[PDB]
Order: C-alpha cells, then structure tokens, then sequence
C-alpha cells in the first residue's frame, strides 16, 4: 500500500490510487497515531488554496519588488506559475507528512530545485520568505490556532506531527538556500 | 358575404381599393419548364365547373382532408359565396385557410415547424427556405394566426403564379430562384394518395429545410416526378430505396442517425468491457424536485447520448483558443516527464468507519479566480 | 376534443399569446357546472342497460316495417348489432357529459353519419326516433336533479339535430 | 388536445366502458382544487417577462462560451430568437397546467424539437441548463417562496401542482435530450 | 425501491424509474441522512452541463496541445466525443451519490474502460486532469462554497457527503490509470 | 397518362421504330373487343356503390378485430373514410379498365397509397381482404354470374377481359403488401 | 374587443355552428366573477384622480434625470402632457375590468406601442415604474376585497409584460 502508494509518486505520469477501509486498518495499525496523521494532512489540504494565497500575497508585502515592472511575478503568466510553484510545495510535503518520510520530498522534488531557480531567475531570498510563511501557517492549522477558520477535532495533543512539519520546510529552505 | 365584385379584401396594400378583378385568368409562367408538360393542365374559376374547383381545392390546399358532408360548414360557407362571385378564388383560399377546419387538422395536430411547411405547401405548392421560415414564424409569436395565412395570400409570389382566378397547384418553372428550391418543392408534394394527416411529425422537411445545407435524398426527389421522366429507373434499381423509404417516410423515423447528425463512432471490438452496444453510452437521467409529500424523483436511464457536435464546436474552438507562448520555461531538465504536480493527498472525509482515503498525483495550475 | 378547455386554449394559442384574463375566467364557470353534469353521468352509468333495452325497441314499435325480410333488419343477429348500435350513443353522450363540451360526439358518432347511414340504407328516422323517445322521458323526482336534467336533455337533441 | 377531462374518456374508449362513480371522484378530486389551479397559471403568467430574461441570461452567467464570436447566441439575431425560443416553452408549458395533463405541448412543442436544434446547431447541454432555471422559478412561484416578489394568496397547500408542473419541464428536457 | 433504480441504471427492459410521494419518504428512510443526500444530487445534477464545460476546457487550459494538430481534442469529431465522456462520468458518480453504492459504479461504467482507453490513444495523462477538476467541482458545491453561485438550503454539515463523493470520484482516478 | 394504343407507343419510341403492320393486328384486336370492353367498364359502374358497401361490410363480418374498439374501422368517421377508400379503389379500376392498361391507376392511386396506410396504423392484412373481395366480384358482373342481378347482353366470350381486371386487381394488392 | 363572450362567438362561428353546450357553459363564468371586478372598477372610478397625483408622480422620483433639458421632459406642460400620458393607461384597465378579459387593453393601448415610444424617445421603462408602483400598494383592509385585488393585479401586470 504505501509501496502502492510509492508507485503512484514515482512514476513520471499522472497516476491515481485510493485505499479501501479493509486495507485501511492495515495502513493505521502500520503507521504510528495514525488517526491524528490523516487529520494532519486533512487539516492542511482542505486549506491549501487560501495557504499559498495568504503566503505569496503576504510575500508581496515584505517585498514590493516582485510587482515593478519587469519583475517575477509582474505578469500573470508569472504570477500564476509562482502559485503553481506554492501549490507544488505544499502538496509534496503533505505526502511527506502522509509516509512520514523525507525521501520522496528530497528525490521527486528537491533534487534539481536550485538547479532549476538560478537557471530561471527566480529570488530564492524571496521564495524563502514564501516559504517560511507556509512554515508559519501550517503550525496554526496543525495545532487549531487560526483565527478564521477553526475546524473541528477528536481532542488530544498533536505537537509532534507541529515539529514534524517544521522539519520538512526547513528543508525545502535549506535546499534552496 | 361582402359584395358581389370583390378583387381584394383587408386593405393591405394602398392600390388595391382601385383594383379590378382580373377580366380572365393569368398566364403562365414565361420560362421553358420540361416537367410541366408531362404535368395536368391548371384548373381555374373560368375554364371548369364548381365540382371539380371543389374537388382540386380539397386536393391541394386542404391536402388530402377528407372532407365529409356534416364536416366543414366553414368551408360549405365560403363555397357558397365563390360560387356566387361574392369573392374570388384566391380569396377563397384565404377563407379556407383562416377557417376553423384548416385549423383542426393542420394547425392543432401538427407541430409549431411543420405548421409552416404545410402552408407552402398548401397555399405557394412549394417548400420554403430557412429565411421564409424564420421571417413567417415570428407572425405565430406575435400576430397568431390570421396575419401568417396573410403573408402567402397578399404576397406577389401568389399574384404573380396564380392570381384571381387560378387554383393553387404545383408551378413547374424551370429556371428558378435556388436548385434546392425546385427538388424541396418536389419532396413537399408527393402525388395522389397521399395526406398529411397522419404524419402528425413530418420530420423530414423539418430537417432539410432547417439548416441551410443537407439537401434531401435523391430517393425522395425522383418518387414524385412525373412519368416518362422516372421510369427505365424505378423497377427494380430504386425501387427497393423507394419502399424503404416509404416505411421510413411513414412512421415518422427520425433522421438523427443518418441525415444530420453524422458521428463516426468507434468500431464494436475497440471497447469489448464497457461491452453491450446496446447499452453503451447511457447514462442515470436523474431529477429531483423536493416540495412537499407529493414530490418524486425519477432517475431513468437515458438513451444513448451523442456527442452533439456543435457545443463541442462553441468548446473547443471558439474558446480554449488560449494557445499561447507555451515555452514555460524549459529549464527542467530532471523534471523527468512530469513537472508542476502536487502528490494531491485529498482525504475522503474520515466518517468513522468503513470510509478511507487514497491519494493520486496530477499535475496542478492555479486557476483564473486566484491571486489578484 | 372539442372541450370549453380547448375551446379557449387553441384560441389563444391561434392568437398567440399567454392565458388572459378572459380564459382563466372560463374555467371557474366548471366548478359550478360540473357538480350537476357528472352525478347525471353515473344516473348513465349505474341505468345504462335499461335505457338501451325499453328504450331501444321503442324504435321497433313505431317502425315495425323493418323486421321484414329484404330490409334493415333481417334476422335476430342485426337486431343485436342494432342494439350494439344505439349502446355507442348512449356510451357517448356519457363521454360528452364527463368532458363539458360536444367534443367526443362530433367526430366519434356524428361526422362521417351522412355516408355510411345512406351507403348502408340504415333509415336515420329510425335512429331519431329511439333517441327522442329517451329525451320526452326525462323527469325531476324520479330521474335525476332538476338542473342535470336540462343538460342530458341539451345534448341528445343535439345528436337528433346533427342527425337530422 | 386531452385535458384532464378527456384523458380519463381515452382510458375508457380502449375498453369500451362508461365512466362511472369508482374514478368520477378522482375527477371530481380535480375540480376541488380548481381555484387553487386558477390562481397558479395566473401566478405563472404575472411575472412571465421577468421569467425567461431572469432565466436566459443565467444561462449566459454561467457559461459565457455562447457570447462569444462562433457562438450560438453570439450575434443579436439570436438573442432575439433565443428569448423567443425560451418563451414558447414558458407558453406551452402554462398550456399544459392549464389543461392539467401534458398533451397540448407534446405533440406541437416537443415533437420536432429534438431535430430542429440539432440541425440548426443549438448547444443541447445548454437548453437543459435554460429550461431547469425555468422549471426551478416555476415551483418558486407557485409556492410562493419568491423573495424579491412575494404575491397575496388565501392560505392552503399548493404542493400537487408544484410536483405537476416539475413533471412538465423535465418532459421538455428529455426530448431535447 | 432502489433495486427499481439499479435496474433501470444497468439498462433492463423499463424505461424510466418514478417515485411517488409516499416511496420518497420509503426511500429516505431506507438509505441514512436521505433528506441531505437528495439535496446533494440535486446540486450536481443541476449544474451538470456547467461542470464537463468547464472542466474540459480545465483541461485543454493546462495542457494546450490537445486542440494542436496532432491533438485528441483536435478534429471536433473528437471534441464532443470528449464532452460527451466527461458527462457519462457525472451522470454515472451522481447515481452512485444518491444510492450510496459504488457497486453500480465500478461494473457499469469502470470495468474496460482502461483498456477501451488505451485501445482508442486517450492520454491518461489528461483524462486523469479531467477527472480532478471535476472532483474539485464537485466538492465546492456540496457544501455550498461555489465562487459564483451560492445555493440556498437547509444549513448545516454536509462534509460526510462531500468525502463521499472525493471517495468516488477516486474511483474514477483509480480505474482510468 | 398512358392507354393501351400509346403503351404500344412507347414500346416503339424505344427502338425507333415505325410502328406497323407486325403488331397493328395485335392493336386491331384489341378493337375487335371495343364493344366488349365498353360494355365491361358499364356493367362496373353500374352497381358500383352496391360494390363497395358489399366488399367492405364483407371484410367487416369475417373479422370483426376492427368494430371492437382500438381497431381501425370501430368509429363513425373511420367507417365513412373506408366506405370512400375502397370506392377510390374502384374508380381508379375502372379507370385502368378503360385505358387497357396499368397505368392510369400506379400513378394517381398506388404511388404513395403503402406510406400513408402504415402511418396511418391500417390493417394491410383486411385491406388485402377489401379488394379481393373486389376482385371476385368484378369478375362476376363481366362474366354476368351475379346471383342477385343479371344484365342483358349480346351473347359470346368474355374471359380475356376477366384476366384482364383480375390482374388489375393484384397490383392494388401487391403495392399494399 | 377580446372578451370571453367574443372568444367563444368567434371560434363557433370560425367553425361554421351553433353554440353548443361548450359555449353556453363559459358565459356561466360570468355569474361569479362580475360581483368580484364590477365592484373593482368603481374603485377604481371613485379614485382615479388619486392614483394618478400620488403614484404617476413616483416615476419623477425615480428618473429625475428625465427633467433634464433636451430629454422627454423639458418643460412644465410635458409633465402636465405625462399625467394624461398615464390617466389614459388606468382608464383602460377600468375599461377591462368590465369587460371580463384584454378585450379593450390591447388595440387601444398595447398594439403600437412598440412604434410611438421609441420613434418619440419615451422610456417605456419609466412607464412601468408608475404602472408597478400602484400594482404593489394593493391591500385587503383599505382598498378591496380580497378578490378584487388579485384581478386587478392581474391587470396591471399585464401591461407591464406587454411594455417590458
Ligand atoms: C538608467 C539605467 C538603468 C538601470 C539602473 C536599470 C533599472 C532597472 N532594473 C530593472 C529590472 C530588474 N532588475 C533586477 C535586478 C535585481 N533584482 C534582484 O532581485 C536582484 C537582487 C537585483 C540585481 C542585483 C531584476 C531581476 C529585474 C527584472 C528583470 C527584467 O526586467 O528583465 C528595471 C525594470 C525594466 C522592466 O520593467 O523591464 C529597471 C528600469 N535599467 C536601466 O535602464
Ligand atoms: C502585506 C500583506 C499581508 C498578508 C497577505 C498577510 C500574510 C500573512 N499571513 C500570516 C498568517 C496566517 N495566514 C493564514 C492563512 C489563512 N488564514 C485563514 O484562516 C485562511 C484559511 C487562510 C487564507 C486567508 C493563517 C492560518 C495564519 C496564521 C494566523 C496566526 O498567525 O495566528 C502571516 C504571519 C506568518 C508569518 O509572518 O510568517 C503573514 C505575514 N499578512 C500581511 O501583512
Ligand atoms: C478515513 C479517514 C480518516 C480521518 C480524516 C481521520 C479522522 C479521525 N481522527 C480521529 C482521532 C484523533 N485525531 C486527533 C488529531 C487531532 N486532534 C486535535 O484536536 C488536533 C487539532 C489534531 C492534531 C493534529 C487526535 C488527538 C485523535 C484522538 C486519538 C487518535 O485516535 O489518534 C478519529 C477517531 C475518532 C473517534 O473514533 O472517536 C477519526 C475517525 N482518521 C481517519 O481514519
Ligand atoms: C355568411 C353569410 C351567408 C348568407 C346569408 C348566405 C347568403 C347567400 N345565398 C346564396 C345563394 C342562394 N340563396 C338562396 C335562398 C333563397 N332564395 C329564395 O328564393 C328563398 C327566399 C331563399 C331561401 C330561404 C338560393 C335559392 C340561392 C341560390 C341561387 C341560385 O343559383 O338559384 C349565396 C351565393 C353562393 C351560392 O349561390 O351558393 C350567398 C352568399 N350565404 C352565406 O355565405
Ligand atoms: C412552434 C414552436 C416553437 C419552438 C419550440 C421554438 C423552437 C425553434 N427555435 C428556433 C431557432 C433558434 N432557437 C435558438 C435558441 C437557443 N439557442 C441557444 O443557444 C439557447 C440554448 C437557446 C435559447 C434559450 C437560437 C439561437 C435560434 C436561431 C439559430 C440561428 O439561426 O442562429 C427555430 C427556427 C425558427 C427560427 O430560427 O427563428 C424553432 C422552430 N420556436 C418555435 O416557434
Ligand atoms: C423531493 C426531493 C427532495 C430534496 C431535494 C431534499 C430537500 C430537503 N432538504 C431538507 C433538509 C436539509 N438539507 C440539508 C443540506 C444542506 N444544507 C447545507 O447547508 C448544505 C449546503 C447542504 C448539504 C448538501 C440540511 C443540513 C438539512 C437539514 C436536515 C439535516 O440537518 O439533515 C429537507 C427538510 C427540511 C426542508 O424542507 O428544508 C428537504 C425537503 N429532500 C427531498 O425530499
Ligand atoms: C516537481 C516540482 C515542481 C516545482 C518546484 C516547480 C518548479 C518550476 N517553476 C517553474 C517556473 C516559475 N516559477 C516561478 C515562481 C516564482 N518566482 C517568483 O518570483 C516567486 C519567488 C516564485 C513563486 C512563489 C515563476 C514566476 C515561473 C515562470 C518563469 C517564467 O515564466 O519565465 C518551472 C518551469 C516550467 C514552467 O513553469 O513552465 C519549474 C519546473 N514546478 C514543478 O513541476
Ligand atoms: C486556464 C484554464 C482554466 C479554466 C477553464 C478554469 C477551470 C477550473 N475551474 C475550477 C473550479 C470550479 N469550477 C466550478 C464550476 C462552476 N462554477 C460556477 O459557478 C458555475 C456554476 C460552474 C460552471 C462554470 C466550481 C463550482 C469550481 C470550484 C470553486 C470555483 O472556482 O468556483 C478549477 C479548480 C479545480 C481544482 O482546483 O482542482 C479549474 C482549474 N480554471 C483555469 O485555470
Ligand atoms: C336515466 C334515465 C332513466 C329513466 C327515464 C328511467 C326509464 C324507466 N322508466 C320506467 C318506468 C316509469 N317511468 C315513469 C315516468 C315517470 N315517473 C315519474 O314519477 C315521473 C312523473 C316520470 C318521469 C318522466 C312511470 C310513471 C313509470 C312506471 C310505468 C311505466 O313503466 O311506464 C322503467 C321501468 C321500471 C323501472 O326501471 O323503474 C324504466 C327503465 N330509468 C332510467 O334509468
Ligand atoms: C379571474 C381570476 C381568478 C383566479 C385566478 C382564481 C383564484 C381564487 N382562488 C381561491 C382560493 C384558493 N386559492 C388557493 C391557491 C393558492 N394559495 C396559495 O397559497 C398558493 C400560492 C396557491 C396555490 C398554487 C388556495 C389554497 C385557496 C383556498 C382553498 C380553495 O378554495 O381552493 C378563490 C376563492 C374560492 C373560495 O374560497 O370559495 C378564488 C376566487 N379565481 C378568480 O376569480
Ligand atoms: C450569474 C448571473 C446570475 C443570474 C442572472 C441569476 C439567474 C438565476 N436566478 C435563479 C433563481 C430565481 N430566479 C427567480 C426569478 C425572479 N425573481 C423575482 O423575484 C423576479 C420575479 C424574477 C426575476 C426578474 C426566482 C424566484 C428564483 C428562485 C430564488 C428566489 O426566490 O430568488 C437561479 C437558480 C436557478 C435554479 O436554482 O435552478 C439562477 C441561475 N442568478 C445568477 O447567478
Ligand atoms: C460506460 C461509460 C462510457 C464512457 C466512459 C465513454 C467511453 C468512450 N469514449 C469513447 C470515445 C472517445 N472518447 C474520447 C474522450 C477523451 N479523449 C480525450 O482526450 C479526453 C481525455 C477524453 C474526453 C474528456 C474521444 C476523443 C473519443 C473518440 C475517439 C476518436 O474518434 O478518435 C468510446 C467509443 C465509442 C464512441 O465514441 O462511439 C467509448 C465507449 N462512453 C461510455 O459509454
Ligand atoms: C354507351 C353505351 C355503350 C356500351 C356500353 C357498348 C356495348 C355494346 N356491345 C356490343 C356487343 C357485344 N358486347 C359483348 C360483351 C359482353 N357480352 C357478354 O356476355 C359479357 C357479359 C360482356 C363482356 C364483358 C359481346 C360478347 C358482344 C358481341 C360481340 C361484339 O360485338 O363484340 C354492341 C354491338 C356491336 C355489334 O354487335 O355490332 C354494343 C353497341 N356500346 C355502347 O354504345
Ligand atoms: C384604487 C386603489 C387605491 C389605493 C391602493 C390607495 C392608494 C393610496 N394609499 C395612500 C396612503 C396609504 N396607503 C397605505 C398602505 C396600506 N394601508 C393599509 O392599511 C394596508 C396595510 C396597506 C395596503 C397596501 C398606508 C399605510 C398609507 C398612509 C401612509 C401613506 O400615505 O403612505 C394614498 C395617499 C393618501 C390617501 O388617500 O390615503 C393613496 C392615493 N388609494 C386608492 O384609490
């Protein structure tokens, strides 16, 4: 399954796969605290489309240089790619908080990341500062400590799966550092 | 009812308070035309006697009617005023047509369209253009039903053909105005025994004269035309296209399938399990209405749905039309077939048991109600 | 068919326009008719096989030239299909008080009598005479209201006038 | 055509019987609600201009593909015959709750529609989506839930006609289907 | 009255299947929450024609080369075979929301349909994209979070329908790869 | 259109020929029965609506589906048009007995007589009965072997001229079958 | 004009017949409904005065931008022109309430309009926001009785469909 799950990553093509509640059981008896793990990424997800929106808009108003002319993210071609780039970090390591590892974060999406921004042109001083505010968001989902948008939860404590995230954006940062 | 020497009622057009009865009925129409001669001769007011003017307006503008004795009044009423000279024929005609017996069979059992195409083919003896329909069905949206049957009667295609004393028949012309125009007419108008009343849909005419293009099957051109102009070809050669289209043309067969509506599908072998041709692209036809205790909700099967073609003509080509600059960058060189896409976690809502989660990845572009 | 609902339907759709004023104001005058037609209708119904009995050979007693041989009814069998024959009427004029109109009579009884009454030398004196002989029998104590009573009258002179 | 009068004498023609006092009442059901009849097809045809401009252009609202230049109801002939087209349905359809039983329009209306937009090339997916605003702004008079224009009524049920006249504008839907 | 429903979805020899009102209530008390999950078919049949429009145009956006020369939604022959296709899957997963069984999803419309798809050149690459927006459509109008359109409704948690439907439509994106 | 001196005609005009002295004796014969086939068409017409009255009545009392209601001869106006439909059967016989030859009647009569009685919903297996019913009677009266009416002639043979309508009455028969 | 007396005159007499029981039925409509709008259009009578003064000015209040110079309300008398403009308008929806239907609405203040009002330059939507302003003040207590205030909205709002 998570070798299933392994299979749908890697393959270089769009590819899909679900797990049925017999195989389920399987999966959370496999994974440790499994139930506070799938309301992990369930908690990030199903506010990953205001997270890259907040972040990159709040990217913006620490740095006023992106929407000068001639800018990165002056044009919506670029400006809509920079959000295409928000969304693709945030799915990676939420797939990295659903297997608990980092490896399918380093190989499928860091390998080749700072290769490919100065090749670009794009400001990873920048890109850090968008990043570190996804740092600081996921935190208030992870622990329910938004100010909008408070979900509801089976009570108890989730303070490692805090630090487990936080150790995955800090890797992305130090891979574009 | 009016007067004894009436040349036009209504007052449409300024001169025809000054204008006479025609003194003799009018000529014919001054080009060549093979077919007419092979045709019978026009019967009009002043050549014939009122049992067969009787007979040939029951042929032609009532169709095939049968027209019984206690059946139409309205019609013995407007007969018995043409017989009188009270008015001429051809405003006789606008008298049947205005009736309540052209009404309860033309006007009432068929169809808004085939409403139409039954008056050229009653009152003009032709078969209309798409620009005729449309300028001739927005008079039954606005003016109903005495203003439509005005439009054939005080036009000066009637006047020209038929004039005051002619009775309304098929005007081979030879030389006319469209090629479609003479074999659309030939299709309206089938010979002897044959009526309108049971074809309640005609859907044939309905469908050639309804786009532009796709005009109608040679088939249903060479049944009608006249006779040493058909035949050493309807013994056997087409005659078996004749009698397949006759229980075609009966029954009302819907050309979805091989008149307009014209798709390639794939070969039977190409899908083999999603299997049953029948039962190929079917569908749930689901609806709910939720009022009160009183309200269903019926989800039935559909047929098989095709591909329409045309919204697939407003999609796909007239937008989508984005198509532009698509270098993206191509610096990505360990990218490796994919590049932007998200693993997409999306976690099937944890209702506490028996419901679990899979994940699939795709490749993701943030959408046009997004930033900024 | 020819109904008061269809009546006023097909005539504002000839006109074509919406539903007025004037044809939602028709169909209230139904509320306060159809309470005395349709209890006329079931009078119909529960007594249909007596009216077609001792009223049918009421025709046979005023036209007893008729059971001679060489004419109408020859035999026991057309005097059955005779029978038959008047049954579709009453059934009608039952079909044309459920509705409120004329419409099931005209074009199921009516339209097309005048061919197949003289092709088939079936005498229409005789038809009239066993329908009228239903119509003077009607009464108020015994039969039905006082006000269905013009009804199930006004139509079946009407099959005597359309007939005739 | 067939009302609800003579749809119960065609029933009744088949097997050659007198209709008696077992579905008299189920026709004298129907004259109970008369006037609860009367006033609805006077509620439909109150607002019937505001019906079908309120009805196209939500169609247009959702799917803007049509306006433009290809599309159907591009240019401003076909407007005019689209608000035309809609309101021939709105015409037949306060026909058939009039009469009580779709056969007025079946048989003028629907028989040839099918192929008359099929060869004229009218998008079929979005008549369905034109003639379902109508049929859910017909059930929103005739029960009154109306909120910009709220009419006066005697106070009772309305809901048999409710579900009679939902049972009309998806007989339209599946023949243009 | 849901074996009434699977047959007539697997094309046995009725027609159509109508409830009547006294069945609607059998039927709601047969399956659970009947009251919400005849509202959330009735927010996707509604806007069914919507939905496949936007969605392949969500998927000619992403990936241009579709309506290139060359393409699969080039030669429109083709292009409304697959507005066509995107249809029979929403009519398929909303039957399969109101029984609340994805028994009739997975033998009527999913068994073959990866080998009829490799046997007519249809990318999964794409069609995977299809099926993934139209969840993401799906969801936004169950509860009630649509951009333009907000429907009105009983209020509450419709969530246990919205991860209902993200289980079916992974059906889909399961059995196309 | 085309009698039995211009069928001859035709059969000329397709070989160029002169028409002579090889087949004007055949054509002279047919002048030889002038009289004969003058007093045929005479004896058809002369008893012709105790014809039809008697041929349909016929079909009527050997299968009595069509008085039973559903049938197609069970209301008044149905009657009436199959009293005329077989009497434009036997003017159109007459026609073609007078011409000398099929042609009058394939035209006029049979050309489209098939379509309109399978729209219409005719029994074609009773109208094969109504006139062949003709068809043995029409040979009764020129054969002057009518029971209840015998006609005074001028004695000798004429069985060419009973082929000839019997054949006549076969093609009415077969372009309805 | 279109009453429901000359819809069913003219559809028997387009037919070519007698009225038959269809015909006769629809004029007993007439019975119970002329104590509803007969009662209405005295109302409508004895205030047609108001209902021009304090509603045909709420158009004004509405578009003032119509008293602007070089619009269709330049001076005083135009305004004086308009109260006529619109008194014309309710003087026939009293001129149906007694008919029955749209008999005198329709050739005497509907048919044409789309010519005079745009060749002119009038704004037939500062027509309807008079015409709606009256439709929306109708109530029980004060105006009618309950049932001549659904035919008499009845009216109105036909004339603003025929308008818009
Ligand atoms: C009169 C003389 C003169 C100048 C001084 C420059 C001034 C200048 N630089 C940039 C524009 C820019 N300048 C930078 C440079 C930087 N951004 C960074 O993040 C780095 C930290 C930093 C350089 C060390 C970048 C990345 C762009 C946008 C690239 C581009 O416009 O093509 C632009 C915008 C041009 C445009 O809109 O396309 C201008 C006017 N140009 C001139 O003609
Ligand atoms: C210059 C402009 C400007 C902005 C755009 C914002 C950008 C912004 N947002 C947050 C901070 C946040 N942003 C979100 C995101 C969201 N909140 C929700 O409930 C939604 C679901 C979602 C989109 C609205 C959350 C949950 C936090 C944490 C709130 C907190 O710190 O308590 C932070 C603090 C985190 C950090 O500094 O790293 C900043 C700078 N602030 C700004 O000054
Ligand atoms: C099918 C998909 C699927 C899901 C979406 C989750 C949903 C889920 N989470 C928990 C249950 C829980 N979830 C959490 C997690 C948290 N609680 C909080 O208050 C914190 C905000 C957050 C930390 C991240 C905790 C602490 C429990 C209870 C202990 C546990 O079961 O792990 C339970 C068990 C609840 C019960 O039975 O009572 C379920 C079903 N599990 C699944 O199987
Ligand atoms: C719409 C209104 C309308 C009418 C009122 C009648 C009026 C009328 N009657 C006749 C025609 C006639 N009307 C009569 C009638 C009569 N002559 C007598 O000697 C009697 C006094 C009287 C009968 C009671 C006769 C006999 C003819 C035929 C004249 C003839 O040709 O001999 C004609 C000429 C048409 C025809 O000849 O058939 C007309 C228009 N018809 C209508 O359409
Ligand atoms: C007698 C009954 C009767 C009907 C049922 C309708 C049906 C109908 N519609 C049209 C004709 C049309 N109908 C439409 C309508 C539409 N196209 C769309 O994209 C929308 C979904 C929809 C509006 C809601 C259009 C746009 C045309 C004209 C096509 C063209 O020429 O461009 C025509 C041909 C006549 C004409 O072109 O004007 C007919 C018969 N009209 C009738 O008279
Ligand atoms: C005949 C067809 C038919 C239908 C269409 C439904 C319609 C329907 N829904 C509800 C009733 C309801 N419907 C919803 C659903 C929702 N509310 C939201 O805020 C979400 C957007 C959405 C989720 C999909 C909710 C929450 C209730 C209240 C009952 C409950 O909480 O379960 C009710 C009962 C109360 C009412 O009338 O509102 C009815 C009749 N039922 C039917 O019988
Ligand atoms: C596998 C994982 C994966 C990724 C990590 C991204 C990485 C990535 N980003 C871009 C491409 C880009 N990325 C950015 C992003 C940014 N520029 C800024 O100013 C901000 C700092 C930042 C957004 C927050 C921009 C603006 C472009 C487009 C550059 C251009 O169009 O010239 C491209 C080129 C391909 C293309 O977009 O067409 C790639 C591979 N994509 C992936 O598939
Ligand atoms: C460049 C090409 C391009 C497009 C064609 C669109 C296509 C598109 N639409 C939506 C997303 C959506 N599409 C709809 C559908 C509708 N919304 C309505 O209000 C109507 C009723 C109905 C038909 C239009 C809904 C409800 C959503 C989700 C919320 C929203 O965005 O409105 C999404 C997001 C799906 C996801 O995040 O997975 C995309 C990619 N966007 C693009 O980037
Ligand atoms: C629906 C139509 C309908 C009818 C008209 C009667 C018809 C009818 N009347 C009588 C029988 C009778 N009918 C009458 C007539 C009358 N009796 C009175 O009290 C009134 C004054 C007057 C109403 C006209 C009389 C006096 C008899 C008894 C003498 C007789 O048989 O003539 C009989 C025989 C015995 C019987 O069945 O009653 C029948 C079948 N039945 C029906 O079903
Ligand atoms: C010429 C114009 C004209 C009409 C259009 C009708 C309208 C009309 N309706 C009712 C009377 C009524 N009408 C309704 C109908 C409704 N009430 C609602 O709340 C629903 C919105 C709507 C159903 C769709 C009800 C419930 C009654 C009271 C019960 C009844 O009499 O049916 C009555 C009084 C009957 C009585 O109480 O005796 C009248 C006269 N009549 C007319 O004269
Ligand atoms: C994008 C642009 C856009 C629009 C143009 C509108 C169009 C529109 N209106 C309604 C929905 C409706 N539309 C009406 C119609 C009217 N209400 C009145 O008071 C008047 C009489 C009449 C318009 C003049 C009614 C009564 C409803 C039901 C909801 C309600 O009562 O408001 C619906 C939902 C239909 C359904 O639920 O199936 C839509 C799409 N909405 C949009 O999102
Ligand atoms: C039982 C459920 C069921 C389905 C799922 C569909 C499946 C399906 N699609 C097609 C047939 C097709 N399907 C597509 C579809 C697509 N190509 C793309 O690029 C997109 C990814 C996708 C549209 C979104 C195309 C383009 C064809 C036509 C192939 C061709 O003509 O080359 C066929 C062949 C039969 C025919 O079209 O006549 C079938 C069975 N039909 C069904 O009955
Ligand atoms: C306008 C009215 C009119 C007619 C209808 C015909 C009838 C007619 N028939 C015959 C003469 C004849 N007619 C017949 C015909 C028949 N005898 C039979 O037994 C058969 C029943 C029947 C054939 C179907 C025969 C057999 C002769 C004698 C031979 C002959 O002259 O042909 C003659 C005399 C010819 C002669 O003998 O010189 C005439 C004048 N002529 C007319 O002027
Ligand atoms: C022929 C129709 C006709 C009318 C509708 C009225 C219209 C009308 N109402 C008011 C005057 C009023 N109209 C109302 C409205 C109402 N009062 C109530 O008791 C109800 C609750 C509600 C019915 C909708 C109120 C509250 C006033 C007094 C306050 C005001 O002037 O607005 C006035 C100004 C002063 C007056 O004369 O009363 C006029 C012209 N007159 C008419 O001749």
């Amino acid at each position: 399954m998570l070798d299933a799950f392994s299979r749908v990553v890697v393959n270089s093509d769009a590819k899909a796969a679900y797990v049925g509640g017999s195989d389920l059981q399987a999966l959370k008896s496999f994974i440790a605290d499994g139930n506070k793990r799938l309301d992990a990424v369930n908690s990030i997800v199903s506010n990953a489309s205001c997270m890259v929106s907040d972040a990159v808009s709040g990217m913006i108003c620490e740095n006023p240089g992106l929407i000068s002319p001639g800018g990165n993210c002056y044009t919506n071609r670029r400006m809509a790619a920079c959000l295409r780039d928000g969304e693709i970090i945030l799915r990676y390591v939420s797939y990295a908080l659903l297997a608990g590892d980092a490896s399918v974060l380093e190989d499928r999406c860091l390998n080749g990341l700072k290769e490919t921004y100065i090749a670009l042109g794009v400001p990873t001083n920048s890109s850090i500062r968008a990043v570190s505010i996804m740092k600081a968001q996921a935190v208030a989902f992870i622990t329910n400590t938004a100010t909008e948008r408070k979900m509801s939860f089976a009570a108890g404590d989730c303070t490692s799966l805090a630090s487990e995230v936080a150790s995955y954006f800090d890797r992305v940062g130090a891979a574009i550092s | 009812l009016t007067l004894p020497g009436t040349a036009e009622t209504n007052l449409a057009v300024p001169s025809n308070a000054v204008r006479k009865v025609q003194p003799y009925p009018i000529a014919k129409p001054p080009s060549y035309s093979s077919v007419d001669s092979l045709r019978p001769a026009r019967v009009s007011r002043m050549d014939a006697d009122w049992a067969t003017i009787y007979e040939q307006v029951r042929r032609q503008v009532m169709g095939n009617a049968y027209v019984m004795e206690g059946e139409a009044p309205d019609i013995d009423v407007a007969f018995s005023q043409l017989k009188g000279g009270n008015l001429t024929v051809r405003e006789f005609v606008r008298a049947v047509g205005k009736s309540a017996s052209y009404r309860t069979r033309f006007m009432e059992a068929k169809s808004s369209y085939n409403f139409v195409l039954l008056n050229f083919k009653h009152f003009l003896g032709r078969a209309p253009t798409q620009e005729e329909v449309s300028t001739h069905i927005q008079i039954l949206a606005t003016s109903g039903l005495e203003a439509e049957i005005d439009s054939y009667i005080d036009s000066d295609e009637y006047k020209a053909l038929f004039g005051d004393h002619v009775v309304p028949y098929v005007v081979y012309r030879g030389t006319y105005l469209s090629s479609e125009r003479f074999n659309r007419m030939v299709k309206a108008n089938p010979g002897g025994a044959t009526s309108d009343k049971a074809k309640s849909n005609l859907n044939m005419i309905a469908t050639v004269a309804a786009d532009l293009p796709t005009d109608a099957i040679d088939v249903m051109r060479g049944l009608p035309s006249p006779i040493t102009s058909e035949t050493l070809a309807f013994g056997t050669a087409y005659y078996w296209a004749k009698v397949e289209k006759e229980a075609s043309e009966g029954r009302s067969a819907s050309p979805i399938g091989e008149k307009i509506g014209k798709f390639d599908h794939a070969p039977i072998s190409t899908y083999t399990s999603l299997c049953s041709y029948d039962k190929v692209n079917k569908a749930p036809q689901i609806s709910v209405t939720n009022v009160g205790s009183d309200e269903h909700s019926y989800v039935s099967v559909t047929s098989k749905y095709i591909a329409p073609d045309m919204a697939a003509a407003a999609q796909m080509l007239a937008d989508c039309q984005k198509y532009k600059a698509g270098g993206n960058a191509p610096t990505g060189k360990w990218m490796k077939y994919y590049p932007g896409t998200t693993v997409n976690m999306a976690p099937y809502i944890s209702l506490n048991d028996t419901g679990s989660d899979s994940s699939r990845t795709v490749s993701v572009t943030l959408d046009k109600v997004k930033i900024s | 068919m020819k109904s008061v609902i269809t009546t006023v339907v097909s005539a504002a759709d000839a006109a074509g326009r919406f539903p007025s004023n004037s044809d939602l104001e028709s169909i209230q005058g139904n509320i306060q008719r159809s309470a005395a037609r349709l209890e006329a209708a079931e009078k119909l119904a529960g007594n249909h096989e007596a009216v077609v009995k001792e009223a049918g050979d009421a025709c046979f007693a005023k036209y007893a030239y008729l059971k001679n041989p060489g004419e109408a009814g020859e035999n026991q069998e057309k005097i059955n299909k005779c029978y038959r024959d008047v049954d579709h009427y009453m059934r009608l004029v039952n079909y044309c008080l459920v509705v409120g109109g004329t419409g099931p009579l005209d074009e199921w009884g009516i339209a097309g009598a005048r061919e197949v009454y003289r092709t088939l030398n079936l005498p229409t004196s005789a038809y009239v005479a066993s329908i009228a002989y239903t119509r003077d029998r009607l009464c108020v104590p015994r039969d039905m209201s006082a006000q269905a009573g013009v009804e199930f009258s006004a139509y079946l002179d009407y099959l005597i006038n359309a007939l005739s």
